[PDB]
């Protein structure tokens, strides 16, 4: 019955801030607490604070209350987290819970949202640059191995299709990595068999929204 | 021999069926009149549990403060789900009476008369009785007005002081009166609280001490609310019919706890208010011609305690309430319902 | 404040077995401990609420116990929808969690080395990948070595989720190089170490071989 939706992802520099909403439904809306968490990658679940809607008294975790602000709107069943002076490690899901006791306080949290992803850097938005990773020698294990380099781009994500998205059977994309410039960087990588690569042609869709940079690079061997 | 139940209870009181003010037309219709000379038998050898804050007694007054409320205290425009409601609003006649609550047949109450009672536990002094006292239906935030006094010792009073979500009643031991005042003769709902700064920064001071009890000798601190709607963020309270909202940051100058005259608190009389009883705002006709006047108890103090992580060697609180069914709570603690086998 | 451990902090299993894992208290807590499923990129979900109280919806499977300062979140016939972590949560405090994973045999890496693309090399940087595909356990060792000169520092290292099929892993060594630093050495390799191998396995190239 419960459900609580938050607001999209959000690419901030730091110093900015942020206003992450989440919308209720299907429940007494002052009846219940409104938490609200934060995950760092990695970490684990860090409390940020809770709102009370009848009233809108709220709390905070260690820190939280010199920067989050935490409302509602009563009438469209609706809580606010805004967040001034964001700072690099303020980077996490943020998450919306509602507390399962009616009135009362139980921090057992039965419905939640799906989490808001806010990322905080000073590295301004870029496309990638796309290179090949061309199979070498024979290789065994039962098969070859062939790739695409997605280098320098931020923010996430990006998208890597192979052939249009016909070959899907043994691609492994790995998750990003963040250089210590600021941007991202990772490799998708597929093994084909060791005679099809002189007929079969072998393609990686690259696909980076934020910066509206598609891609299409043909991976093949270097004579 | 008996165990904890809960059943429907019905009300006494001295409502006067000759009055206009509303809490005595309310209780002449629903009370009955009071026990001309009741007894309560102390049960020897017993230790009961009590737990005020899972108490149904709790529950049922709230819905007669609601009902009182809305029989009588009808605002000019209301927000029912989402159309708006226009009907008449006089000014009324307003002065809480206090309302006893008895068990029926089969049932009774339980009475845990230990002197330092937190509300939560055992208590081995016990007796029975067939209502309650006599308690005033007084709907405030952050100060509890008009009720009864702790007999010994300052108590603090929560569920669990470790859940920061939990409400921390502050039972005093010694009324501080407080003298609200719009008056007679530019805008009409200034208003202003008089508080004896002597009297009150000696007793906020014992509440410190107390506090520290059960926060391992912490240092204590008392902040204003960060957020919330002015319901909460001021003393609010209803006078005469009139909505009262009060800025008590005075009344927490953590300085002034080890400065002390009258503290004047500003205060406003406000026409549109965020109903406690749900949802929605209710609007209000300006007030009342003359003085308007009410002289209060502060019997008791709501707080929230802040979420610092604990690590900090302080414990900073702060002014709380919103929830009135905590202010049944200070004063129905000390009872429960059994039903007799 | 409540520190919340939990343990083991990750786990191997098998579908159809019985788990258990425990979670403790810093103090005495009593009864008020919630369990809780995460899976990455979701929400969590609420499994059961004040030690023993299962969520209604919740697999009747799922079960839990302790007291004081010691819990149990207990599956019984285990299914593919029970892999993720899990949390127990105590007011504001929530537990690191443990992660569960599907356990198979071990399997060797097939390792592949990749050397920088001509057209990277005029960006002034060059990237040399080690790839590990396919390979059970998670852990594995990935040494970088140029002219017999161990590279540390200046490689990033990123793994795939365990796959849903094979339940294997595979991993991934980016060495990046300057375009003057990368031209002045010749032979590359990066040196494998996993439990399914024997000894080391050392996939190498030449600068300027073919
Ligand atoms: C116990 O409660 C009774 C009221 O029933 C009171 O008169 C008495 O002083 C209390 N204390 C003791 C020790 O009985
Ligand atoms: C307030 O307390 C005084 C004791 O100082 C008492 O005489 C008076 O009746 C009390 N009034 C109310 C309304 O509680
Ligand atoms: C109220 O309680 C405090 C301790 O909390 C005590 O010092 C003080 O004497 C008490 N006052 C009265 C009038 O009993
Ligand atoms: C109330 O007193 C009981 C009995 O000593 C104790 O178990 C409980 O923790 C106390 N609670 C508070 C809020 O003081
Ligand atoms: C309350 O204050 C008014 C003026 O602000 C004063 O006239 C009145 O006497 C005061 N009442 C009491 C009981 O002190
Ligand atoms: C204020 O309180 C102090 C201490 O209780 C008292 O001495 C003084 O008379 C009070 N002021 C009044 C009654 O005006
Ligand atoms: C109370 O007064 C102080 C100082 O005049 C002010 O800073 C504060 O905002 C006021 N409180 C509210 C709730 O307006
Ligand atoms: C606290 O009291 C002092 C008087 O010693 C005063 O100067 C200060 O402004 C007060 N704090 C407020 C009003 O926030
Ligand atoms: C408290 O009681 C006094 C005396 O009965 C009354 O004048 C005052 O209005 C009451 N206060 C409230 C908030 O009802
Ligand atoms: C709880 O789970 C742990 C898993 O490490 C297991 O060893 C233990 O037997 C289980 N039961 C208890 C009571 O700890
Ligand atoms: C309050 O709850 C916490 C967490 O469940 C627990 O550690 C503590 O013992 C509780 N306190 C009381 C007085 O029950």
């Amino acid at each position: 019955r419960a459900h609580l939706v938050q607001s999209g992802t959000a690419m901030k520099k730091p110093g900015a801030s942020v206003r992450v909403s989440c919308q209720t439904s299907g429940y007494t809306f002052t009846a219940h607490i409104l938490f609200w968490f934060r995950q760092a990658p990695g970490r684990g679940l860090e409390w940020v604070g809770w709102i009370k809607p009848q009233y809108g008294a709220v709390n905070f975790g260690g820190g939280f209350r010199d920067r989050v602000t935490l409302t509602r709107d009563v009438y469209r069943e609706i809580a606010y987290m805004d967040i001034r002076g964001l700072k690099p490690d303020d980077t996490a899901v943020y998450y919306c819970a509602r507390d399962r006791s009616y009135g009362d306080s139980s921090w057992a949290l039965d419905a939640w949202g799906q989490g808001t992803t806010v990322v905080v850097s000073a590295a301004s938005t870029k496309g990638p640059s796309v290179f090949p990773l061309a199979p070498s020698k024979s290789t065994s294990g039962g098969t070859a191995a062939l790739g695409c380099l997605v280098k320098d781009y931020f923010p996430e994500p990006v998208t890597v299709s192979w052939n249009s998205g016909a070959l899907t059977s043994g691609v492994h994309t790995f998750p990003a990595v963040l250089q210590s410039s600021g941007l991202y960087s990772l490799s998708s990588v597929v093994t084909v068999p060791s005679s099809s690569l002189g007929t079969q042609t072998y393609i990686c869709n690259v696909n980076h929204k934020p910066s509206n940079t598609k891609v299409d690079k043909k991976v093949e061997p270097k004579s | 021999v008996w165990k904890d139940a809960d059943t429907t209870l019905f009300c006494a009181s001295d409502a006067k069926a000759h009055e206009t003010e509303v809490h005595n037309v309310w209780a002449t219709h629903a009370c009955v009149p009071t026990d001309p000379n009741p007894q309560e038998i102390h049960l020897e050898n017993v230790t009961e549990n009590f737990n005020m804050w899972k108490n149904n007694m709790v529950e049922q007054m709230q819905e007669d403060v609601i009902s009182l409320w809305d029989q009588s205290l009808q605002p000019c425009v209301k927000l029912t789900g989402g159309s708006v409601i226009k009907q008449a609003c006089p000014k009324i006649s307003f002065d809480p009476i206090p309302i006893h609550y008895c068990t029926p047949a089969g049932y009774v109450i339980l009475k845990c008369n230990d002197k330092n009672f937190n509300g939560t536990g055992p208590c081995k002094n016990v007796s029975s009785v067939q209502c309650t006292h006599g308690i005033k239906p007084v709907v405030s935030t952050q100060l509890l007005l008009n009720g009864s006094l702790a007999e010994e010792e300052i108590i603090i009073r929560s569920e669990n002081l470790t859940n920061n979500a939990k409400t921390i009643i502050v039972h005093l031991n010694k009324s501080v009166e407080i003298n609200c005042t719009r008056p007679s003769n530019g805008d009409i709902r200034k208003a202003y609280c008089e508080i004896n700064g002597t009297k009150w920064n000696k007793v906020l001071k014992q509440v410190t001490e107390k506090l520290k009890e059960h926060f391992n000798n912490k240092t204590i601190i008392f902040q204003p609310p960060s957020g919330g709607d002015l319901e909460i963020t001021m003393h609010h309270f209803n006078c005469r019919g009139e909505f009262f909202y009060c800025n008590t940051t005075q009344l927490f100058n953590n300085t002034c706890i080890g400065c002390n005259g009258t503290i004047t608190l500003p205060c406003k009389i406000k026409q549109i208010i965020n109903m406690w009883q749900g949802t929605g705002q209710a609007m209000y006709a300006p007030p009342i011609d003359g003085k308007i006047n009410c002289v209060s108890n502060i019997t008791g103090i709501l707080l929230t305690r802040d979420g610092g992580a604990n690590n900090t060697s302080n414990e900073t609180f702060r002014p709380g309430g919103g929830n009135i069914k905590d202010n049944w709570r200070s004063e129905l603690y000390k009872y429960k319902v059994v039903q007799i086998e | 404040y409540i520190h919340v451990t939990q343990s083991p902090s990750s786990l191997s299993v098998s579908i159809g077995d019985r788990v258990t894992i425990n979670c403790q208290t810093s103090q005495g807590v009593g009864s008020d401990l919630h369990w809780y499923q995460h899976k990455p990129g979701r929400a969590p979900k609420l499994l059961i609420h004040h030690t023993s109280s299962v969520e209604d919806g919740v697999p009747s499977r799922f079960s839990g116990s302790g007291f004081h300062t010691s819990f149990n979140l207990t599956i019984s016939d285990l299914q593919a929808d029970d892999i993720a972590t899990y949390y127990c949560q105590v007011l504001q405090f929530f537990g690191r969690g443990s992660r569960l994973h599907i356990k198979r045999t071990v399997a060797a890496p097939s390792v592949f080395i990749f050397p920088p693309s001509d057209e990277q090399l005029k960006s002034g940087t060059a990237s040399v990948v080690c790839l590990l595909n396919n390979f059970y356990p998670r852990e594995a060792k990935v040494q970088w070595k140029v002219d017999n000169a161990l590279q540390s520092g200046n490689s990033q290292e990123s793994v795939t989720e365990q796959d849903s099929k094979d339940s294997t892993y595979s991993l991934s060594s980016t060495l990046t190089l300057s375009k003057a630093d990368y031209e002045k050495h010749k032979v590359y390799a990066c040196e494998v170490t996993h439990q399914g191998l024997s000894s080391p396995v050392t996939k190498s190239f030449n600068r300027g071989e073919c």
